RNA sequence: GGCACCACCAGGAGUGGAGCCUGCGGCUUAAUUUGACUCAACACGGGGAAACUCACCAGGUCCAGACACAAUAAGGAUUGACAGAUUGAGAGCUCUUUCUUGAUUUUGUGGGUGGUGGUGCAUGGCCGUUCUUAGUUGGUGGAGUGAUUUGUCUGCUUAAUUGCGAUAACGAACGAGACCUUAACCUACUAAAUAGUGCUGCUAGCAUUUGCUGGUAUAGUCACUUCUUAGAGGGACUAUCGAUUUCAAGUCGAUGGAAGUUUGAGGCAAUAACAGGUCUGUGAUGCCCUUAGACGUUCUGGGCCGCACGCGCGCUACACUGACGGAGCCAGCGAGUAUAAGCCUUGGCCGAGAGGUCUGGGAAAUCUUGUGAAACUCCGUCGUGCUGGGGAUAGAGCAUUGUAAUUGUUGCUCUUCAACGAGGAAUUCCUAGUAAGCGCAAGUCAUCAGCUUGCGUUGAUUACGUCCCUGCCCUUUGUACACACCG
């Protein structure tokens, strides 16, 4: 009854299909190489994963 | 399972940086600096260096043997592939974590900003820092909010040394 | 909440015995992985003991790090009516290393 | 559209004593056609509603 | 600290507190039944 | 299972530690009369991630460019399965994995 | 006084003029969510929204209100429910309906918790701007009762408070420069069956001279590192020689050199500051609002696209230095999956296409891939014509993704074939592999790139000067301002 109707709509192969790994954000989200960071949340985490600037 | 070269990589590096922000959340009481993840043959050893070193493993290492279960629990590691060390910091005042959250727990006891801020300037040094700043912003019982500046001995800004020293 | 109390005392017997539990964020989650109940069960039954002082709960990066106080291994060993020879699992005085 | 109501739990006060009686000097009696479903079982009956039989343990309807 | 004082009585309050703080941590450094069992025992 | 032609695969994000577990396995397998080929320079992977600086949206358009380089190097060894294994383990370092194939 | 293509000069390409894409305002709306308004708001919030996203609108569910009490409560506090009515709905949502569960729980009190609700004018952090301009600071000494000042400057020079020099200053620090990354050189080392080559086995075609083009080769268990890759080094320091100059700092010419504009390009970047922007990135936050008829959250449907209009970032074009039609046919930066939830996809076979199908390769210098890309080149048709330029608008039909394409996601086929005949006042960007064309990859992404971030192909005209406009800095000056002219 209830139970096949809330959060009955497919939430796959979308925007909100996913979200940040750190903040459950749905917008500016990162896919490349599988992070799956907010672009905001990536910024304060890229030197701890490794991501520094050079040029 | 079958993951590629270059989302391997990145994902130790993601492990790294979610690690850390969990310890920094526990263990910021205990003046938690930082850590050191060692990959090695049958065992995944890890390195937490902390001001305190008898907090991270209280009552006959209750914390410590509590804490590494919950990292076995969540991350689905085989129960004996981690290890957990606590290893003091040598030196103090050289370690800016150490100092900041030592100046959390000072600024929240209601102590002057003056008295916190003088306390990490000539401690850190005492070290034997070349140099510090401390910088403090925000909002003390007045409406507005501001910003102080606390320099001492020789700061460098620009350049590549900044990320090495 | 309504748990069944069959459901709720299988997220007690992992509790205690590892008396830490690690829960992700997903309310609509068929399976705690560790609890046979719906992982929804296990954040507001362990939300209840540690808003009732026998567990300490952490949140970071959409994860929940629950540990069990010293006060709660007691209350386990009367409500649960299990002999009183405890040490769930953290407690087993393994010791550290030096 | 105007407020709404959520349904209340509506008893009998001792549903029970319906589902058996008792002959003078006997055994049970059984009166509630139990359901033969392997969830249920004895002290499952079905439900007199009308043109149906129902049972709450599963979810099913007779006749 | 806005003022001539609580700076002033804030930084020898505050180095002595460092002080006493590096000597006693620089001492510090100087010096230093189951229950699966019983849920099977039901034989 | 004796003799192996036997290749390493060695990648990390840091060189000075993967040419040492490179030259240090070339120099056990010097004094060890063994048959090498390397090490073998792959050619680097650079992982570049481009966002906006601003984490609201407002000023000039700003990006940071981060970086990420990834150094595979391949060694071939003709020696039997269990010498080459002992020398991985030899020369372990925390930041460098190591896979071996045959 | 000085510097500067977010200023000009000499010039190039343009935009504004047309159509369309997209953003902003406005109007409209049931809602057309919202932030941002000169540079520093308007292809910006990584904002390319069919659902989700989602905050808006019209409706419909759940508590996921922990916890101490009090009440009720096993003679049952309460939860799930077939069938029919009801509903957009096979929502026990609600209503008839009697079944079921069992102290988990229902009601009142406090107390919570959650909010893309408000406040960025309460804040943290982050970011943009003054400004990447060249500026900032202290010790000793001189001056001053002092706050302060000199040092930090007439001149020359530089990209530069960067240097020469003058000198009540002398000797220094941050910033600049140094530093880091990338691109160009190394037949000198180090090696490479995931790179390439000559030989050599074996092999094809063509002329027969033994030659020229190929294929094969993970055992030829060959030779080599030039091309390829990347680590250790080397190499440029304005070197030598001419000119000028205070003979100083330097600058301009030659010669050598791979490189002689800081070698080219970036990354980092000082003292303070702004009510600059974000609480619509955060399980970052203070306070206010709301908290069961929710502003939480979820389901269905719509909207963010809505159209008499003004403005900004752009794409096609207005043709012949061109359109087509065949033929020639060269890059670089990169990405890629498993019991998934499906990646990059060659090769074969169908189909005019779009596309479909069967196998195989690749977690990758191995396979897609030499991504055989486009401009471009050759030969033809067209022939100054709103023409074969241009391809909107629209009709009919065929495929792909997706639960779902209607307000056409996108692709393909035929047909229709509009403005536009080079654009007023204004205004933008730019100095060498630069501008301009021209495409390709990665991000967003189930599908959709007229967008950005990069990459390479073809490849210039015109300065290498100045303060005339504009902006900023310095010096002098005035000041009744210091919350500092938003006085
Ligand atoms: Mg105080
Ligand atoms: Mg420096
Ligand atoms: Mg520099
Ligand atoms: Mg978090
Ligand atoms: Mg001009
Ligand atoms: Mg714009
Ligand atoms: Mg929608
Ligand atoms: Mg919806
Ligand atoms: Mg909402
Ligand atoms: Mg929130
Ligand atoms: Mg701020
Ligand atoms: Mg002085
Ligand atoms: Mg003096
Ligand atoms: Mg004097
Ligand atoms: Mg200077
Ligand atoms: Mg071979
Ligand atoms: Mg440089
Ligand atoms: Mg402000
Ligand atoms: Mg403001
Ligand atoms: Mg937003
Ligand atoms: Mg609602
Ligand atoms: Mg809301
Ligand atoms: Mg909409
Ligand atoms: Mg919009
Ligand atoms: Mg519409
Ligand atoms: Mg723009
Ligand atoms: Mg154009
Ligand atoms: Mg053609
Ligand atoms: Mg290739
Ligand atoms: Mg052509
Ligand atoms: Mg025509
Ligand atoms: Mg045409
Ligand atoms: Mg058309
Ligand atoms: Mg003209
Ligand atoms: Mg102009
Ligand atoms: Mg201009
Ligand atoms: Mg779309
Ligand atoms: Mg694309
Ligand atoms: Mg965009
Ligand atoms: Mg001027
Ligand atoms: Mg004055
Ligand atoms: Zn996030």
């Amino acid at each position: 009854a209830h139970e096949n109707v809330w959060f009955s709509h497919p939430r796959n192969f979308g925007k909100g299909s996913r979200q940040c790994r750190h903040c459950s954000s749905h917008s500016g989200l990162i896919r490349k190489y599988g992070l799956d960071l907010c672009r905001q949340c990536f910024r304060e985490k890229a030197a701890d994963i490794g991501f520094n600037k050079y040029r | 399972a079958i993951l590629s070269k270059k989302k391997k990589l990145v994902a130790d590096g993601v492990f790294y940086a979610e690690l850390n922000e969990f310890f920094t959340r526990e263990l910021a009481e205990q003046g938690y600096a930082g850590v050191e993840v060692r990959k090695t043959p049958s065992k995944l050893e890890v390195i937490v260096k902390a001001s305190n070193t008898q907090g991270v493993l209280g009552e006959q290492g209750r914390r410590i043997h509590e804490l590494t279960s919950l990292i076995v629990k969540r991350f689905k590691l085989s129960p004996e592939g981690i290890a957990i060390y606590a290893e003091r910091v040598e030196e103090r005042g050289l370690s800016a974590a150490v100092q900041a959250e030592a100046l959390k727990a000072k600024l929240l006891s209601g102590l002057p900003i003056r008295r916190a801020a003088y306390g990490v300037l000539r401690f850190a040094m005492g070290a034997g820092a070349k140099g510090v700043e401390v910088v403090i912003s925000g909002k003390l019982r007045a409406a507005r909010a501001k910003s102080q500046k606390y320099a001492d001995g020789f700061m460098i800004h620009s350049g590549q040394p900044t990320r090495d020293f | 909440m309504l748990i069944p109390k069959e459901d709720r005392k299988k997220i007690h017997q992992y509790l205690f015995q590892e008396g830490v539990v690690v829960a992700k964020k997903d309310f609509n989650q068929p399976k705690h992985d560790e609890i046979d109940t719906r992982n929804l069960f296990v954040i507001k039954a362990l939300q209840s003991l540690t808003s009732k002082g026998y567990v300490k709960t952490q949140f970071s990066w959409q994860y929940y790090y629950y540990t069990l106080t010293d006060e709660g291994v007691e209350f386990l060993r009367t409500e649960l009516n299990i002999p009183e020879g405890i040490l769930p699992l953290t407690r087993l005085k393994n010791a550290p290393a030096e | 559209t105007p407020k709404k109501i959520k349904h209340k739990h509506r008893k009998h006060k001792l549903a029970v004593l319906t589902y058996y009686k008792v002959d003078n000097e006997g055994n049970v009696e059984r009166l509630r056609r139990e359901c033969p479903a392997p969830t249920c079982g004895a002290g499952i009956f079905m439900a007199n509603m009308k043109d149906r039989q129902y049972c709450g343990k599963c979810h099913l309807t007779l006749k | 600290g806005q003022s001539d004082k609580r700076e002033l009585e804030g930084e020898v309050e505050g180095t002595e507190d460092a002080e006493a703080e590096l000597e006693a941590e620089a001492e510090e450094n100087d010096e230093s039944y189951l229950a699966e069992l019983e849920l099977s025992k039901q034989e | 299972q004796q003799i192996h032609k036997i290749r390493i695969t060695l990648t990390s994000t840091k060189v000075k530690q993967l040419e040492n577990v490179s030259a240090n396995i070339i120099r056990n397998a010097a004094q060890y009369n063994i048959v090498k080929k390397g090490p073998v320079r792959m050619p680097t992977k650079v992982l570049k991630i481009t966002t906006r600086k601003t984490p609201n949206g407002e000023g000039s358009k700003t990006w940071d460019a981060y970086e990420m380089r990834i150094h595979k190097r391949v060694i071939d060894l003709q020696a039997p399965a269990s010498t080459v294994k002992r020398i991985t383990q030899i020369t372990i370092e925390p930041g460098v994995d190591v896979e071996v194939t045959i």
